[PDB]
């Protein structure tokens, strides 16, 4: 008599199974982006041109993209940091330019990066505020970063028509700054994508969807030994 | 004023330290020299739980040692019969950041929470035979790391503000909080007669607390890093705590002062999970290498390992009665052992 | 018979 | 319970020096990165100075650069700071702190909020 | 000298602390030890319990 | 000797099938028993290795048929048969290569969109509709080979499916090289351009040897049946049977071998067994 209740509960699976493989299709085609930045950073104009934690959902080109905003957490990250060590990519804002902020973001990219459990996840870079760097620099940075009295314009630099080039230069600096760090801790399995964007700027939403689709694109590549 | 209140509290510091030292006749490693060992621990793996596809963080185990819940990244909790490997209950959360969950002892609610602050409490006994949320308790600023029930009306909580709490579920307030601690608030244990509790934190300490009393009545040391888990022993006196310095710690509460130290030359990894045995005997610890090593707590030796994940353990549990031991993994298994 | 066929 | 106490401040004229110190207890010191913060008088936290368990691998903020040496001495559980040719824009209470964990290589040690690791700090006037 | 605030509340909960009946550390320890020797024999993780008493196979 | 038909000792045959039994088996095996390993590439590895293990068995079979009457109605029914199941068989190889190969194309130019293109219940029915063309067209093949349509047709569909593989295994390798150029050019800094180079070269050259002389005699057995130097080259039939034996062997080696979880899988299963 003790059959009816373990058949009872054989129905229990087959409902819930087939409900797991219906949201593990869902799952699987959407793709998670952390978004962090600096204590300046314009990240309000990084969500709104695109608790203790928000979500926000987009859709581009048919493609479902989830990206979750640290609420009001402690400062200090070593803890949940670990927890999104699965997300297709992190998107870190930095404002360019009172405390040495840029040396506190690359205090922080080098941890995040060198972080045992995020060596697999590839970092979007946002340099912001484009014009309060420009109207800075050619109104400094040796004082904060003196291997910039010797730094040159790289030879495969696209500035736009119209810039200083003391502020290419500047730009290029500080790009370069961080792609020294990832360069030299990298192996292979993950890599930095940074950008130079203005404060205001709908484009960025083009940029992280076409990177996602890199670091994917070279992960397949990775796996069938041809990158 | 300040240097001399920093001075008071340092003079307190040494009268502690001095008040410790004239107790420490002998350590535990000089009495049970004369107990033969346990010897090899040989678990093997009976059953295996599949359905989770992102990394698991929390698992409990009921009342009734027949029951499981567990919780993964993907904003799902379900529900588990160990006997018979079927799912009970797969419950979708509003958000998918969880980090904690807790089965009710009267296995009527399930707990859970994460990174939205916010301790959800489901009613898993309803009329219309449906899971639906009871209770949204919100007050903590900070991460909610773990959960921890006394009764159906009392939910002991913690987070990463620094500060845990004693929640009254049915009216939804907040009715204790319990500060002192200066990092994040990692693992939370229960006495046996839910009296007292433990609080481990990343500040490399663990604290006493008296639930019904609102204070804190021990401060205990030891560790050199973050404090990860914690776990009574079953007598009552004393706790184990695991941290990021690959070092495992038996504390006794009695004697206010750290009983046994469990390490390993080859083990330079953290310790994200501490479990005793019905008996008290066997000390378990889940660890960053994917394995699981069962040490005897007596002695601090290895009695044997539990290997069979393939990413970082992030749960382990044993059964009320003592029958069986469950772990779980970033993998998105559950394993049980015997 | 034979290997394969067309052989 | 592991402690950290800086020493060797004061107060000095522009162009002088400093060596400063910082005592550990509680912890092995060989296994942990250090680190040298200041608080400035009307400015938050900033980072310093970075030193690896080894002291193979020196980082400086390039403000200090040319000016501020460290080094540690895993025998004696001691960490100092050589501060030259200082300057008004160098006045700031120093802090010698740790890495949270043992055996890597990745840190988060200059939270506004209380951190755990963090010794009270010496006020170096000059 | 506002953090006095946050010190003398470190102060007091130092003086609660301080006055601790604290026990002998080596009773503690014989305690523990009797603990875990009465109850050996019915521990199902350290005694071999036999096949058919255990359910998970 | 050309003239004369080039004998191969049984035994070799009865080898390379054996050996190649037990490493396709270990494969289905390492997928079947490995949770993780239920992606729909690794059906396509399945499929693969389930047609390679029908083709060294249905040759070992009939090697080990004929070399039993040798030493001694029935015959044509039994060469009627085995036969049909060798085409069909070798039909659903070629057929499961291209399918990895489509699959690692859709992967890489569809990265966004691929889970929600291969969803299990597609890669089912697509390998299902596969086998069951494969077998049909080799028993179609077979009850019809004294025909010109049935040689031509399957030198079509090798020639075709050989440049289709091809295709996209050159655009992956210019997809990876474009790759290579910007990731080099970093401030900061074999090597992947060898790597890549290499890769297609096993994967391309292993298929082309191991399979092509057969087609060539095929083409030769249209073409040119009597001249003096194809029908030496058409002496080495069982040759080339064992060519495309050897690619039975050798195939598992550079789809399911490179993964670390199959291997791992493989390492398991071998100390067990
Ligand atoms: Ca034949």
């Amino acid at each position: 008599d003790q059959r009816n209740e373990e058949k009872a509960q054989r129905e229990a699976n087959k409902k819930i199974e087939k409900q797991l493989q219906k949201d593990k299709q869902v799952y699987r085609a959407t793709h998670r982006l952390l978004l962090l930045g600096a204590g300046e950073s314009g990240k309000n104009t990084i969500v709104k041109q695109m608790s203790g934690i928000f979500e926000t959902k987009f859709q581009v080109d048919k493609v479902n993209f989830h990206m979750f905003d640290v609420g009001a957490q402690r400062d200090e990250r070593r803890k949940w940091i670990q927890c999104f060590n699965d997300v297709t990519a992190i998107i870190f804002v930095v404002a360019s330019s009172q405390t040495n902020r840029l040396q506190a973001a690359l205090k922080l990219f080098d941890s995040i990066w060198n972080n045992k459990w995020l060596r697999d996840t590839s970092v979007i870079l946002f340099l912001n505020k484009q014009d309060l760097l420009a109207e800075k620099v050619l109104a400094k940075i040796e004082d904060y970063f003196p291997e910039f009295a010797r730094y040159t314009t790289p030879e495969d630099a696209t500035p736009e028509p119209g810039e200083d080039p003391r502020v290419t230069r500047a730009k290029y600096f500080i790009r370069d700054e961080f792609l020294r760090i990832s360069t030299a801790s990298g192996d292979g399995r993950h890599y930095c994508y940074p950008h130079f964007t203005c404060a205001v700027d709908t484009e960025n939403i083009r940029r992280v969807f076409n990177d996602c689709r890199d670091i994917i694109q070279r992960m397949h590549l990775r796996q069938y030994e041809l990158l | 004023e300040l240097d001399q209140l920093r001075q008071e509290a340092e003079q307190l510091k040494n009268q502690i330290r001095d008040a410790r030292k004239a107790c420490a006749d002998a350590t535990l490693s000089q009495i049970t020299n004369n107990i033969d060992p346990v010897g090899r621990i040989q678990m093997r793996t009976r059953r295996t739980l599949r359905g989770h596809l992102a990394k698991i963080y929390a698992m409990h185990w009921g009342t009734d040692s027949r029951l499981l819940v567990s919780a993964s990244q993907d904003g799902k909790l379900i529900i588990w019969d160990s006997y018979t490997t079927n799912k009970v209950h797969a419950i979708p959360l509003r958000s998918s950041w969880v980090m904690t969950c807790a089965y009710a002892p009267s296995g009527n609610y399930v707990a859970c929470g994460g990174l939205d602050n916010i301790c959800s409490i489901y009613n898993l006994k309803t009329r219309e035979g449906n899971v639906r949320v009871s209770r949204e308790l919100a007050g903590h600023t900070g991460y909610l790391s773990c959960c921890r029930f006394l009764d159906d009306n009392q939910i002991v909580t913690s987070s990463g503000d620094t500060t845990c709490a004693l929640w009254d579920i049915e009216t939804g307030q907040q009715t204790t909080t319990f500060t002192g601690h200066t990092g994040d608030v990692m693992s939370l244990s229960l006495a046996p007669d839910t009296r007292l509790f433990v609080s481990g934190a990343c500040d490399a300490s663990a604290k006493l607390w008296d639930v019904r009393e609102g204070m804190c009545r021990q401060t205990f040391t030891g560790h050199e890093s973050d404090i990860n888990a914690i776990c009574f022993f079953p007598n009552g006196n004393a706790f184990a705590t695991g941290s990021d310095d690959a070092t495992c710690r038996l504390f006794d509460l009695r004697a206010d002062q750290e009983l046994m130290t469990y390490s390993h030359d080859n083990i330079i990894c953290g310790i994200t999970s501490v479990s005793f045995s019905k008996s008290g005997r066997l000390l378990l610890a889940g660890y960053d290498d994917f394995n699981c090593n069962v040490w005897d707590a007596l002695k601090a030796d290895r009695a044997g390992v539990l290997a069979g994940h393939d990413n970082r353990v992030s749960c382990l549990g044993v059964t009320d009665d003592g029958m069986a031991v469950a772990t779980g993994s970033w993998d998105s298994f559950l394993k049980i052992w015997n | 018979l034979d290997h394969x066929r067309w052989k | 319970q592991v402690q950290l106490q800086e020493s060797g401040g004061g107060l000095v004229q522009p162009g002088g020096s400093l060596r400063l110190s910082c005592a550990a207890s509680g912890f092995t010191f060989s296994n942990y990165k250090m680190n040298w913060v200041r608080q400035a008088p009307g400015k938050g936290l900033e980072w310093v100075s970075d030193i690896s368990q080894s002291g193979a691998s020196i980082s400086y903020t390039g403000s200090v650069k040319g000016r501020f040496t460290i080094s540690r001495d895993n025998a004696k559980n001691t960490l100092y700071l050589q501060m030259n040719s200082l300057k008004p824009e160098d006045t700031a209470v120093y802090y010698c702190a740790r890495c949270p964990a043992p055996f890597t290589r990745d840190c988060f040690d200059v939270t506004s909020t209380t951190y755990a690791y963090r010794g009270q700090g010496t006020q170096v006037t000059v | 000298t506002a953090s006095i605030a946050q010190a003398r509340k470190l102060v007091e909960q130092l003086k609660m602390e301080a006055n601790i009946d604290r026990i002998k550390v080596s009773k503690a320890a014989a305690d523990l030890m009797a603990y875990c020797e009465a109850h050996a024999k019915e521990d199902p993780l350290l005694t071999p319990v036999p096949a058919s008493e255990n359910p998970f196979r | 000797g050309c003239y004369e038909q080039l004998f191969v000792s049984p035994e070799v045959f009865v080898t390379l099938g054996v050996i190649s039994l037990l490493e396709n088996i270990l494969v289905i095996v390492a997928i079947a028993k490995n949770k993780n390993l239920h992606s729909p590439m690794y059906f396509f590895i399945c499929s693969l290795a389930v047609a390679d293990m029908l083709v060294s068995v249905s040759n070992g079979s009939e090697t080990i048929v004929i070399t039993l009457l040798n030493s001694t109605s029935f015959t044509v029914n039994i060469d009627n048969v085995i036969d049909s199941v060798i085409c069909s068989s070798l039909l659903a190889s070629i057929c499961s290569l291209l399918s990895i190969a489509v699959d690692r194309y859709f992967t890489i130019f569809y990265a966004l969109q691929y889970h929600n293109i291969m969803t299990v219940k597609r890669v089912g029915i697509i390998i299902s509709c596969i086998w069951a063309a494969c077998t049909v067209s080799g028993i179609l093949f077979i009850i019809y080979s004294d025909s010109s349509a049935v040689i031509i047709c399957l030198i079509t569909m090798f020639f075709t499916m050989l440049a289709l593989m091809a295709s996209l295994y050159v655009h992956m390798f210019l997809m990876a090289r474009l790759h290579i150029k910007r990731i080099a050019v970093l401030p900061g800094t074999q090597g992947a351009n060898m790597k890549g180079a290499i890769t297609l070269t096993i994967l391309i050259g292993v298929f082309v040897v191991c399979w092509a002389p057969f087609f060539l005699h095929l083409i030769f057995y249209i073409s040119c049946p009597q001249n003096p130097y194809c029908v030496c080259f058409m002496s080495h039939f069982n040759l080339y049977l064992i060519l495309i034996m050897c690619n039975s062997i050798i195939d598992p080696l550079i789809y399911a071998l490179r993964s670390q979880e199959l291997r791992k899988t493989f390492k398991e299963i071998i100390c067990c067994y």
